[PDB]
C-alpha cells in the first residue's frame, strides 16, 4: 500500500 | 535592518505557499535568508517547500541549518522527518517526530506524522491513539481526521461510523472549495460516499502535486514522432511500472510483453523499482524486446529524455496513485499518447493522461464524466490474470469420497493423471470431470498426513504434499514463480471449515468491507441455515470488529471463520474449498476475483457506479455467469440464498465457472494481448490523423 501523506507545519515569525 | 523586513517576507511566503504559489514562495524565503542569514524558521520554511519540489537533498540541507541555529526547534524536526519518510529513512524519521514530541508535547502535528509511521509499519493501535492524540491538541486537522478515518476502516471499526462519512464529506468539500489539496487520497476515495465530481477533483488535484515537481526542471516539450518509418513500421509501447517483480500487477500481466507481435509492435518495459530476483522480474526482463531499470535514474527529467530516445509511441502508465508511481514522467509528456492500464481502479484526473483502458461494461459510457481520460474499451474485459500460465495445476482435481463433494478434501497436481492411473479403485465421476478417489489404504494415508500435520508423504514414487507446508517443500511455489512439482492436498479441516455445510467467502482486505455489506451477508447467513462466511485475517485485529458487529446483527460467532493470509498459491487453491464467493459491492475484489474464478468458485456481485465497484461483474461477463451479477441488494441475496440451497443449482453453475475460466476469454493472455494490440493502433491510427484524444467505444 503506499505511504500515507504527512503534515509540514509552517512557521510564524514574530 | 528592522527585523520586520525578513519576518514580513518569511510570512508572506508562508501565505503564498498556502495559495499554491510554490515558486513566489521560494523566492520570498530565500530574500529573507538574504536580509537575515541566521532566520531558523526561513530555512525550515524553505525547506518545506523544496520537500514539496522534489529537491529533498536541499531540503535536508536546511532543516539541519535550521537547528543548528535553534536546537529545541521543533517544527523543524517535524519537518525534516516527513522529508525523511519520503526518502524510505524510516528510522531516521522516527528519530526526528520524537524528538519533535519531546521537546513540545502539545505538537499536534508531530503526533499525527509519527502516526503515519505506525500506520505504514502495521501497528494500526498505536496510529489511532496518536491521531487521536493530534486530534485533542488540535480538533480541525483534516490530516489527521481523514487518516484516523482510514484506520478504522482497516480494522472495521464502525463506532459513529454514519458521522464519520458525514465529516469526511464535509472536509473534502471544504478543502475543494478552498482550492487546497484534501486529506483524503484519491486510491481511497472509492470508500467513502463522495461525489463522483468529488472523486475526479482528489485525484486532479493530488496530480498537479507532479507539476510542482516537474516544472523546477524547465524542459520545454517534447517533439513526438508522427509516423513509424523510424521504428520500421512497428508501433513502440512503453509499460511503465513500479511492479515488475513479486507483485500482483505482474501476476496479472507478466505474459503480455512476451505475447505482443514482434512484426507490428516493439516493447519496452520501463521499471521504477530495482531488481527483486524472483521469476516475476526475469520473465518481463526476458520476453520484453528492451527492459529499461529506471531505477537508476531517479531524475524524472533524465528518465523522461531516455523514454522519449527511445522514440515511444504510446506510454502505459501501470501506477496511477499508488506505491512506487512516478506520474512526473508522465506529466512531462515524452510520449504523444499515454493511457491508464490496469494497476489503478480510477481516474489519474490529470490532463497529462490521455486514456483509461477500461470496457463498457467497468465503464458506461453514460458515466464518463467520472474519468478525465477518454475511454478506451477493450472488447470484453479490460481485467487480465496470468492463472493459465502459473497455476496449471489448479486445470484439474480430484477428490477423496471419505464417506460425493468436489470441495471438501481436494487433491491437484501435473502428474495427478498420471497418479491416478495407478489406483484401479479410483471412480469417474461427470456432472470435464471429476476423479473420486474411494476410502482405501492410499486415501487413509493422505488423511493421516493432514490430520497429523505431516509435510509430505510417498505414494507409488509419487510425492504428495500438504497443502499447509508449500513454503517448506518450494518457496518458489508458494510464490507463483514456478509450477508446484507435486500432488498437493486441501481440505476443509485445515482451516476449520464445517464437512456439512456452505461455506461463503471473501478474500479482501477487510477495510472493502462496510456496515452495509456484513449486513447484507447476514442477510444470507440467516436465509442458509447449513452456512459459514470464511474471511481473511487482514488485519488479525479487525476480527474481533466484525465478530461484534454479526452479533449485533443476529449471527453467532461461529458463523464467521477467519484464516490468516496465505502464500499465492495457497491462497488460490484454497478457494477450491468454499461453495460460493461473495463480492464486496463497495470495492470489488479485483485480482482476488479472477483468483476465485480460476478455482472454479461461482462469484456473486452487485456492481455500483464507480470503476472498482464495476469490475467484477465486468470479469463475471467476459466469463459468461450474468446469472451471478445483481441489480440491487435483493438479487444478490437471493442469488446467494438459491446457490446455498439449491444444491443441483450450485453443481451447475459450479461447473459453469469450471468449464469457462477455460473456454472464455477472461484468462486467455493471448487473445487479450491481440485485442489490446487493436485497441492501440486505433489510438495510434487517431493521432496519426492529427486527432486529438476520442472516445474509442466503437
Ligand atoms: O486486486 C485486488 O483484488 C487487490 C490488490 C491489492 C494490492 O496487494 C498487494 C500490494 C503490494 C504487495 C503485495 C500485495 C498482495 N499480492 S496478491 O497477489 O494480491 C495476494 C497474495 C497472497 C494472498 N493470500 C491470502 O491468503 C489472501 C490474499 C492474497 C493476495 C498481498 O500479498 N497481500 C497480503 C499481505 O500483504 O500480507 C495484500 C492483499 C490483497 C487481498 C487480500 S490481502
Amino acid at each position: 500500500t503506499h505511504e500515507t501523506g504527512t503534515t509540514n507545519t509552517a512557521t510564524t515569525a514574530t | 535592518s528592522c527585523p520586520t523586513h525578513a519576518d514580513s517576507l518569511n510570512n508572506l511566503a508562508n501565505i503564498k505557499r498556502e495559495q499554491g504559489n510554490i515558486e513566489e514562495a521560494v523566492r520570498l524565503y530565500r530574500k529573507a535568508l538574504e536580509v537575515f542569514p541566521e532566520f531558523a524558521a526561513a530555512h525550515s520554511n524553505l525547506a518545506s517547500v523544496l520537500q514539496q519540489q522534489g529537491k529533498l537533498q536541499e531540503a535536508l540541507m536546511h532543516y539541519k541549518e535550521a537547528i543548528r541555529i535553534s536546537p529545541t526547534f521543533a517544527d523543524a524536526y517535524s519537518n525534516m522527518g516527513n522529508t525523511l519518510k519520503e526518502m524510505q529513512d524510516v528510522q531516521g524519521a522516527l528519530q526526528c517526530y520524537t524528538r519533535a514530541i519531546q521537546i513540545n508535547p502539545a505538537f499536534a502535528d508531530a503526533h499525527s506524522n509519527l502516526a503515519s509511521i505506525h500506520k505504514d509499519s502495521g501497528n494500526i493501535p498505536e496510529a489511532i491513539a496518536s491521531y487521536r492524540t493530534a486530534l485533542k491538541l488540535k480538533p480541525d486537522f483534516p490530516d489527521a481526521y481523514c487518516n484516523l478515518a482510514h484506520c478504522l476502516q482497516i480494522v472495521c471499526d464502525w463506532t459513529d461510523y454514519d458521522e464519520r462519512m458525514k465529516k469526511l464529506v464535509s472536509i473534502v468539500a471544504d478543502q475543494l472549495e478552498k482550492n487546497r489539496l484534501p486529506s483524503v487520497h484519491p486510491h481511497h476515495s472509492m470508500l467513502y460516499p463522495l461525489s463522483h465530481g468529488f472523486r475526479k477533483a482528489i485525484a486532479e488535484r493530488h496530480g498537479n502535486l507532479c507539476l510542482d515537481k516537474i516544472n523546477v526542471l524547465h524542459k520545454p516539450p517534447y517533439e513526438h514522432p508522427k509516423d513509424l518509418k523510424l521504428s520500421d513500421g512497428r508501433l513502440r509501447v512503453g509499460y511503465v511500472s513500479s511492479d515488475f517483480g513479486n507483485h500482483p500487477t505482474s501476476h496479472l500481466m507478466q505474459s503480455i510483453p512476451g505475447m505482443h507481435n514482434p512484426d507490428k509492435f516493439e516493447v519496452f518495459c520501463y521499471a521504477l523499482s530495482p531488481d527483486d530476483g524472483t521469476n516475476f522480474r526475469v520473465k518481463v526482463m526476458a520476453e520484453a524486446n528492451h527492459f529499461i531499470d529506471l531505477s537508476q535514474i531517479p531524475c524524472n527529467g533524465k528518465a523522461a529524455d531516455r523514454i522519449h530516445q527511445d522514440g515511444i509511441h504510446i506510454l502505459v502508465n501501470m501506477n496511477g496513485y499508488t506505491k512506487g508511481a512516478r506520474n512526473e514522467l508522465f506529466a512531462l509528456r515524452p510520449a504523444p499518447i499515454q493511457a491508464m492500464w490496469l494497476g489503478y481502479p480510477g481516474t489519474s484526473g490529470a490532463l497529462f493522461m490521455d486514456y483509461i483502458i477500461t470496457d463498457q461494461e467497468t465503464s458506461p459510457a453514460e458515466v464518463a464524466e467520472q474519468y478525465s481520460e477518454k475511454l478506451a474499451y477493450m472488447p470484453h474485459t479490460f481485467f487480465i490474470g496470468d492463472h493459465a500460465n502459473m497455476f496449471p495445476h489448479l486445470k484439474k482435481k480430484a477428490v477423496i469420497d471419505f464417506k460425493i463433494y468436489d470441495n471438501r478434501i481436494v487433491l491437484n497436481g501435473i502428474d495427478l493423471k498420471a497418479f491416478l492411473d495407478s489406483l484401479p479403485d479410483v471412480k469417474i465421476v461427470k456432472m470435464l470431470n471429476m476423479p473420486v478417489i474411494p476410502m482405501n489404504t492410499i486415501a487413509e494415508a493422505v488423511i493421516e498426513m493432514i490430520n497429523r500435520g505431516q509435510i509430505q508423504i510417498t505414494i507409488n514414487g509419487f510425492s504428495i504434499s500438504n497443502g499447509l507446508a508449500t513454503t517448506q517443500i518450494n518457496n518458489k511455489a508458494a510464490t507463483g514463480e514456478e509450477v508446484p512439482r507435486t500432488i498437493i492436498v486441501t481440505t476443509r479441516s485445515q482451516y476449520g471449515l464445517p464437512e456439512d455445510a456452505i461455506v461463503y467467502c471473501n478474500f479482501n482486505q477487510l477495510y472493502k468491507i462496510d456496515p452495509s455489506t456484513l449486513q447484507m451477508w447476514a442477510n444470507i447467513l440467516k436465509r442458509v441455515p447449513n452456512s459459514v462466511l470464511w474471511l481473511l485475517r487482514f488485519p488479525a485485529v479487525g476480527e474481533p470488529n466484525i465478530q461484534q458487529y454479526a452479533q449485533n446483527m443476529g449471527l453467532p460467532q461461529n458463523r464467521i471463520i477467519f484464516s490468516p493470509v496465505a502464500p499465492k498459491e495457497e491462497h488460490v487453491r484454497r478457494g477450491q474449498l468454499a461453495d460460493v464467493c461473495l463480492d464486496t459491492p463497495l470495492c470489488n475484489g479485483h485480482t482476488t476475483g479472477m483468483d476465485v474464478l480460476w478455482a472454479g468458485t461461482p462469484m456473486v456481485t452487485m456492481p455500483g457506479e464507480t470503476l472498482a465497484s464495476r469490475v467484477a461483474a465486468s470479469q463475471l461477463t467476459c466469463l459468461g455467469c450474468l446469472e451471478l451479477i445483481a441489480k440491487n441488494r435483493q438479487e444478490y441475496e437471493d442469488i446467494a440464498v438459491k446457490l446455498g440451497t439449491d444444491l443441483e443449482y450450485l453443481k451447475k453453475v459450479r461447473g459453469k465457472v469450471w468449464k469457462q475460466r477455460i473456454s472464455s476469454p477472461l484468462f486467455n493472455t493471448k487473445q487479450y494481448t491481440m485485442e489490446l494490440e487493436r485497441l492501440y493502433l486505433q489510438m495510434w491510427e487517431h493521432y496519426a490523423a492529427g486527432n486529438k484524444p476520442d472516445h474509442m467505444i466503437k
